[PDB]
């Protein structure tokens, strides 16, 4: 029961999957075999005859070195062949590939697993989209998928993470495009979107990790806290509380307006001992620093129609509203004249459990908090501007239009975007 | 004075002042049958009434459960029509380029055989 | 006889809390089983229990839930036991604060289920009297499915009374924005639906245990003991022979004096901490007075903002009638200008020589003050907020509802406002 | 000769039970029926095939509980099994469903046992109705019974003892709306109507008896006790008020104003120090005082028109004359223009009976007193502003329609009842 | 996946050959075709530019085309001349005498149909092919000709795949065969239509780099030869090399080119040395970094500083902080930001491999699309249109049956390539 299927989707969106799938084995202690010594946790694992505990996801790319590195990995018997599906010739950083060209030749084989996964769902929630803005893949095929299993699984809700291009962490000029491109094409198709800045999760390990130079797993790992820390509530049933897609009522007030921001908080190096630990009324303020935030923005210049709380380990209600109380005084936390006041809380029982070998140290309580505030709409415009700049001079958009595309299929999804960017103007006006 | 003498008992009237005004003045069952058969009437009408009300919102649930089965099924007939055009609107436009640029190269290839021609002529 | 339904989270919770309670009064080991030191308490023991022929004691309790997290805790729960293994009628699809999804949809893929259960559960009863409803106004289940079996039940049984205890959401207490339009909902239908509603106000509850039972961090076990207290307290009239000899429908008979207006105001005498601390006695004024002040009362509203039009009080616990009656014809004497004057001898009183479990006295109370239009003015603003910039609705409006729905609902509270109105005015 | 004492509703059902139990007193029958060792005990006991006299009573609460509790009771093998009438449910403290709703359900079969009574008779007087007022049975199907009685049985009598409601008891809200709907349905069906106070009765058993909180069995004790000597010039061999039809006569002169005041002297307790009982010079200065009335209302200021004083056990009618002079003396007792100043005096020799490991002591010397005063309209004042107050505002009046009533009825009842108050000023002149 | 190499005429042939005994040792490959090398990255991608054989031998995916038996024979008789099959030179006797129309019309067309049966067959035993490799003599007419003749047919065959070429743009101080500019603007005309993309190996600063900076007097082709597979091995590192990407033509195509006629690259690796020169001390990343975006570092006689940069991508070789790379690239971009495009949002990107060449501890190649690579372009049409005008040495054309206006018809074109890349270089976002 309470079924949920995780969708990785090309390089950024598989690597990612690679590292909250090991952290789920960690966090309900699954062997690289499938097999392990409250089954609540069964949401995301498919139980078999000899016991072995399958991950209900899907692993999906154009080109295969990536998938070839879990089919050769650490954990290549944790899944199954057909499970890991992978194209010979990637989308080229290119979405028109990715969506038509290239991802037309494998998305009814993709779907196939998708509904023989569906089957042995006895209760379905919905899906999991993990996914890059600006890859050919990441993108292109995201969009096309996302588009068919509206069709394929009607009104069921879709839930994105989605990796935010930052110019430090790789990139590509045309990545702008592929970023409102997919926006676009995905923004009726998905339920609620956990955007995620690259330069902020880079900013973190160089502050906070202390990592000068970070390899995508010191990021990918940061990563999978924070989306363990939201998928905590699905995997695990405490009576202290955990009650995910509840938060969702208050962080989705419009259709449209479904971009939470996630604050996770401590995020500390194997190399303090002298510091340990920090109180509840600590972390709760640490979920106000715009130097903690998962996408890179504003809050305290922008108004607010969503705070949910997500505690974890070491949590009791006493503290939890004291912390709750000497923030409700700070008026920097200003909400709109139809949107309440409140923090939607859920604390869980289980603590945050770290990776080993890591980089990260273990923690007694840990926080992410899911906000639905207009400075989200920065991410948008700083997006816009620079995919309005090569647009202008239609740099690179020949590559597209050369796949299939049409000169006003930019045009439109910019206009969309615009739309979106005076949907979260309006909203926050009293 | 007296008024009556018994076994177990006695009687009688004890005047003290007579009148000074002498003289003194100055249920059918059809109709219980028909008022009762008629409050029956009254009673059984407004819980008719009641009755059909109740069974009014029981078809407002019947189309409301209606509009939410129509809603999905019109969102899947207008996503499926999107990719239908979408797909075959790329095809259309992608094989559009590739034969237009084989023909520019087609012509430019016939160009060559009219210059091979061309020094055939002069020979 | 009475057919006891409870719906949802909080239903299920508050339902089985006073399942316990009354249990302790008479008699019924957490197995199913008399062991009570006199037989007063069998005596109007068919009113709430059934018998396994014999003996074991069976409440009349239908369990509902659209998830089975909740069945599963009373299932678990100390007095568990004790309910019909075929009465948990619970799906998976968990209504998720959402009473399109509860009312309609979700909820009525289950709701003739749960019938067969009332109708089958009506056949063992000589003579029914009515049914019992505790359900919450915020939620899926209770606010939404409640309302429906509540409309369902009075079509299967159109001269039987409809009762229910209704929690009423509020901003403090649960942080689930749409709150106001369940509520909003709800209201509508049990205005319609049902012949009395006891208002049950978490705003009014979370004070008692922090303004008053001093408590700092109030639980919902705190909040659902003095629910459980106020819902045996009330039923003692019932579950307790004496000179009353009354019924469902005679309550509802001397307490509604105006069909829409059976909205009711519960209260209580002494506010007792959860478990803590038992001990001293208290006296007949002090028992009074404390009951008939707002520092007292589970609906959020002041008695003194509106005019009652009919009062209850069930004193319980060992005293004397001379000082009981002359403490409550003190009271209209002083508060002569809140009490209706054209309905006369509007205050009645009902005492039983038995006090409740550890407290050695008690005095719960019934108001049907105008007041209460205080309660459905916090609501229909709260709505208000939202709705006029149509904020979560998509939530509602994508389950197959239309914007007219909320529009007609929140209407038909404000004209119940304005009808409570009509009377606090009223002068003979 | 005979009289079928019929019981609607709790109150007059309750109150029934201490009549039968006196009866069973001071004719000797046992619990059972049979009585071991002047005849006219038996106007009220049908003996059987084995000798046991089983009452000509027929009990009615539409609501089983109650009768029930007989069925229980020592007097269980008095009754036979059809005379106690219980339906499923209760009016419900409402009298549009006690008379339309449940009342068709139930009404036939009521007279049936009625006919199946009268069947078995020598020259059946009338009927003896026992009933509340406000109560949802003791109105409802009451008003009904009378209604259907009256055709059935016309041209033959009944005797109306009703419960008049009081807030010192335990009392509905909606009491004065059945008090009136009844009062005017019962009005030119009843023959002779005896309404008490149920206030009056509440302060008799404080005052005199000692109990501040009286049960209904100590109120009743009193009630049964002032009604048995109502019926001892009936069930014995007395001069005075032997037919039904005397009262109608003796104290009903004009037929609408038909609602004799009772009063009743020694009020006496058993658990009090013993002394010189009380004599004949006595009890007439007793009966002269409210403070022994059962409907409280001052008849000082109330022009009179009828009087009886029903002396029991042994009384002398020389200190009886030699009371009733002195009376007059210092007293002068206003009388309508109309009427003779005066009273039908009667002792029945036979002893007042007091219920055995009750509150009740027992006396050889009582005195029972009906009196046909205007001041009577004094309790009617009351209930009728009551309702005034209630049906002005429409409070509560959607339960009465809701059973299929008409809201003219509720009118209709006020008018007539305010031409029974001007028929009280028509004649208190 | 997969390279499909050719080369065309004398300067093809002898620039081509050069470049395979260069990547061959970068991955330890002996003349004899035989793998004798310690690492496995040399390993990773050989599939890449080599063909598996029996024996455990590897032999190059490339075809040997020309209409001379000339170079073809020196090279087969000569050093890494064993390593390639013998079946893929594609060798005609004629002689296209420096002449275009000899080679594309005339006596180039007749053998052309033999070279694609090669082509056809290399293109077969491909698990992926991903496009073509040319190196060819702009100048000539087998390399000119013939080779932009050879482009437009295969591009005709396989229109999906990419078509990459190694252009040695003519100069006087080279060589003095005077129609040079009529058969040099002829093939320019052939590639802005059928090549994603060009690397202008100029003849002009390929022989001021040996003489005024190398100091060698008379410079040698073996002087000039060196110079360019020295860049050729740089530009191909990424495609060879494993690491960071991935690493596709198609990809690099879609980032480093934003307008399709503008696909030609002037490239400039850094450190430049004389051919067979042992290497005294090696530079630092700013030396690298510095040296690398000089006007005397680059392999096309063009002033970076008379343009601006559309695209850059700056790969650099050896082991080397990178945290010292990324203060280098972003000091030198920050402080000449009007030397790039603002309209272009992140035009340079820094690949890094930690396998250096063979004597170099570390180097660092160029790959740019300066707008200033229109002077390359400039230059031709003042030496075609001095010519032209006199219409000089016209009949070696005419008579190969050629016409007079199809002079005018790609004199022009080119004429238009020069405006529309001052056009682009002047263009602002304001
Ligand atoms: C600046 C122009 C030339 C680059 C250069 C060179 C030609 C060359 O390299 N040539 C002319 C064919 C042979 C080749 C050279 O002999 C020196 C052999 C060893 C070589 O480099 N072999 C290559 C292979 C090769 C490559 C291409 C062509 C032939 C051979 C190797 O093994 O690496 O020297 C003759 N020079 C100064 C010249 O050709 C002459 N000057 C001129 O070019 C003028 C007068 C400006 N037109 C004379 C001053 C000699
Ligand atoms: N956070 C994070 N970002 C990544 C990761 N891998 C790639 N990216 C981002 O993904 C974007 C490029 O898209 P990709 O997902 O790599 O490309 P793709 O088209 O989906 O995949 P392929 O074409 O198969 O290579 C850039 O914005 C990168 O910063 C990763 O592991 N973590
Ligand atoms: N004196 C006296 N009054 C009684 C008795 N029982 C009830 N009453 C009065 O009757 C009135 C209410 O009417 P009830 O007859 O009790 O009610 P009911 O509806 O007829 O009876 P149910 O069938 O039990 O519902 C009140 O004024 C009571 O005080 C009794 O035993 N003695
Ligand atoms: C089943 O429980 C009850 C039922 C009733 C009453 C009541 O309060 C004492 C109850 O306890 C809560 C009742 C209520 C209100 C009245 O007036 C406001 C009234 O006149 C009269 C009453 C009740 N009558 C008496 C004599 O108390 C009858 C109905
Ligand atoms: N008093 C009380 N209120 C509760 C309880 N559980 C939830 N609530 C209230 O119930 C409302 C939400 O409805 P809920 O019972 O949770 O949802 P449902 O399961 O879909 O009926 C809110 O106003 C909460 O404050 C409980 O056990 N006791
Ligand atoms: N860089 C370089 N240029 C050369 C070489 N051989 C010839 N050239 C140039 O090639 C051009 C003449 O083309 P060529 O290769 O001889 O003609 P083809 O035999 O018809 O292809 C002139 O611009 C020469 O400078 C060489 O090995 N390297
Ligand atoms: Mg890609
Ligand atoms: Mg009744």
């Amino acid at each position: 029961m309470r079924e949920c299927i995780s969708i990785h989707v090309g390089q950024a969106g598989v690597q990612i999957g690679n590292a909250c799938w090991e952290l789920y084995c960690l966090e309900h202690g699954i062997q690289p075999d499938g097999q392990m010594p409250d089954d609540s946790f069964n949401t995301f694992f498919s139980e078999t005859g000899a016991g072995k505990h399958v991950p209900r996801a899907v692993f999906v790319d154009l080109e295969p070195t990536v998938i070839d590195e879990v089919r050769t990995g650490t954990y290549r018997q944790l899944f199954h062949p057909e499970q890991l599906i992978t194209g010979k010739e990637d989308a080229a950083n290119n979405y028109a590939r990715g969506h038509y060209t290239i991802g037309k030749e494998i998305i009814d084989l993709v779907l196939d697993r998708i509904r023989k996964l569906a089957d042995q769902c006895t209760g379905l929630q919905g899906f999991l989209v993990f996914h890059s803005f600006g890859g050919g893949t990441g993108s292109g095929f995201t969009s096309l998928l996302m588009e068919r299993l509206s069709v394929d699984y009607g009104k069921k809700s879709k839930l994105e993470f989605s990796i935010y291009p930052a110019p430090q962490v790789s990139t590509a000029v045309v990545e702008p495009y592929n970023s409102i491109l997919t926006t676009h094409t995905t923004l009726e198709h998905s339920d609620c979107a956990f955007m995620v800045d690259n330069e902020a999760i880079y900013d973190i390990c160089r502050r906070n990790l202390d990592i000068e130079r970070p390899t995508y797993t010191n990021l990918n790992r940061l990563i999978g806290q924070i989306v363990s820390s939201i998928t905590a509530s699905l995997r695990f049933d405490g009576a202290l509380n955990v009650d995910l897609t509840e938060f969702q009522t208050n962080l989705v007030p419009y259709p449209r307006i479904h971009f939470p921001l996630a604050t996770y908080a401590p995020v500390i190096s194997a190399e303090k001992a002298y510091h340990e630990q920090l109180s509840v009324a600590e972390i709760t303020n640490a979920c106000f620093e715009p130097a903690n935030q998962m996408v890179k923005c504003d809050p305290r210049h922008g108004k607010y129609m969503a705070c949910c709380l997500l505690y974890r380990g070491d949590v009791v209600p006493k503290d939890v509203n004291a912390a709750i109380a000497t923030i409700k005084t700070k008026r920097t936390i200003q909400f709109v004249d139809w949107c309440p006041t409140g923090f939607k809380v859920g604390i869980n029982y289980q603590p945050p459990t770290v990776v080993p070998g890591g980089d990260l140290a273990k923690v007694q309580r840990a926080v992410c908090m899911l906000s639905n505030t207009t400075a989200i709409a920065e991410a948008w415009a700083r997006l816009d501007h620079k995919f309005d700049l090569m647009y202008a001079k239609r740099a690179f958009v020949h590559w597209y239009v050369g796949e299939g595309m049409e000169e006003g299929e930019f045009s439109e999804a910019r206009e969309d975007m615009a739309a979106l960017e005076k949907d979260y103007e309006e909203v926050g006006v009293d | 004075i007296e008024l009556n003498k018994a076994t177990s008992g006695q009687s009688w009237e004890v005047i003290l002042k007579p009148p000074s005004f002498d003289g003194v003045p100055e249920p059918s069952l059809e109709e219980i049958q028909k008022k009762l058969e008629a409050a029956e009437e009254r009673r059984k009408y407004q819980e008719a009434e009641l009755l059909k009300h109740l069974a009014e919102k029981r078809e407002h649930e019947r189309e409301v459960i209606q509009k939410a089965i129509e809603e999905n099924n019109n969102f899947i007939k207008m996503a499926k029509e999107k990719l239908a055009q979408k797909m075959e609107s790329n095809k259309e436009n992608r094989e559009a380029h590739l034969a237009a640029m084989l023909e520019r190269l087609q012509e430019k290839d016939k160009h060559a055989e009219e210059v091979r021609k061309n020094k055939e002529l002069k020979e | 006889e009475i057919v006891h339904i409870q719906a949802g989270q909080c239903g299920n919770q508050i339902g089985a809390k006073f399942w316990e309670v009354i249990s302790d009064e008479h008699g019924i080991d957490p197995t199913g089983s008399y062991h009570g030191d006199s037989d007063l308490q069998l005596e109007r023991i068919n009113v709430y229990y059934n018998e396994a022929t014999g003996n074991k004691y069976v409440p009349r309790a239908i369990l509902v839930d659209l998830e089975p997290g909740t069945m599963d805790s009373v299932r678990s729960g100390p007095f568990g036991q004790i309910f019909r293994p075929d009465n948990f009628v619970f799906g998976q699809s968990g209504a998720g604060n959402n009473w399109a999804k509860g009312h309609y949809t979700e909820g009525a893929e289950l709701v003739d289920s749960v019938l067969d259960v009332v109708r089958k559960e009506s056949e063992s009863c000589d003579c029914l009297q009515g049914f019992q409803l505790t359900h919450s106004l915020g939620g899926g289940t209770g606010s939404g499915m409640g309302t429906l079996l509540i409309s369902k039940i009075r079509e299967e049984y159109p001269d039987r009374i409809m009762n229910t205890f209704s929690v009423m959401p509020s901003p403090k207490v649960s942080d689930t924005v749409v709150e106001p339009y369940n509520a909003t909902l709800s209201v509508h239908q049990l205005v319609e639906n049902t012949d009395e509603t006891y208002s049950i106000d978490n705003e009014a509850l979370y004070d008692i245990c922090f303004r008053t039972l001093k408590l700092t961090t109030p639980t919902y076990g705190d909040l659902n003991h003095l629910v459980s207290a106020t819902m045996s307290g009330v039923t003692t009239c019932l579950r307790f022979p004496g000179q009353l000899n009354a019924d469902l429908r005679k309550l509802a008979v001397n307490m509604v004096p105006f069909p829409r207006l059976h909205f009711f105001m519960p209260g209580f005498a002494p506010l007792t901490s959860r478990g803590s601390q038992q001990y001293r006695a208290l006296t007949v004024p002090e028992l009074t007075q404390q009951m008939f002040d707002s520092k007292n009362m589970m609906a959020a509203c002041d008695p003194r903002h509106g005019r009652y039009l009919t009062v209850a009080a069930v004193f319980r616990g060992r005293m004397s009638m001379k000082e009981v009656d002359e403490q409550m014809l003190n009271v209209q004497n002083k508060n002569s200008s809140y009490f209706v004057e054209w309905i006369p001898n509007n205050v009645k009183t009902a005492v039983c020589d038995i006090p409740p479990r550890g407290l050695k006295m008690s005095a719960t109370f019934i108001g049907n003050s105008t007041a209460i239009q205080e309660l459905f003015k916090r609501i229909s603003e709260q709505f208000t907020a939202m709705f006029r910039r149509k904020a979560f609705l998509h939530w509602y409006t994508g389950e197959g509802m239309d914007e007219m729905e909320f529009t007609e609902a929140e209407s038909n509270m404000n004209d119940l406002v304005s009808e409570y109105q009509q009377y606090q005015d009223a002068t003979a």
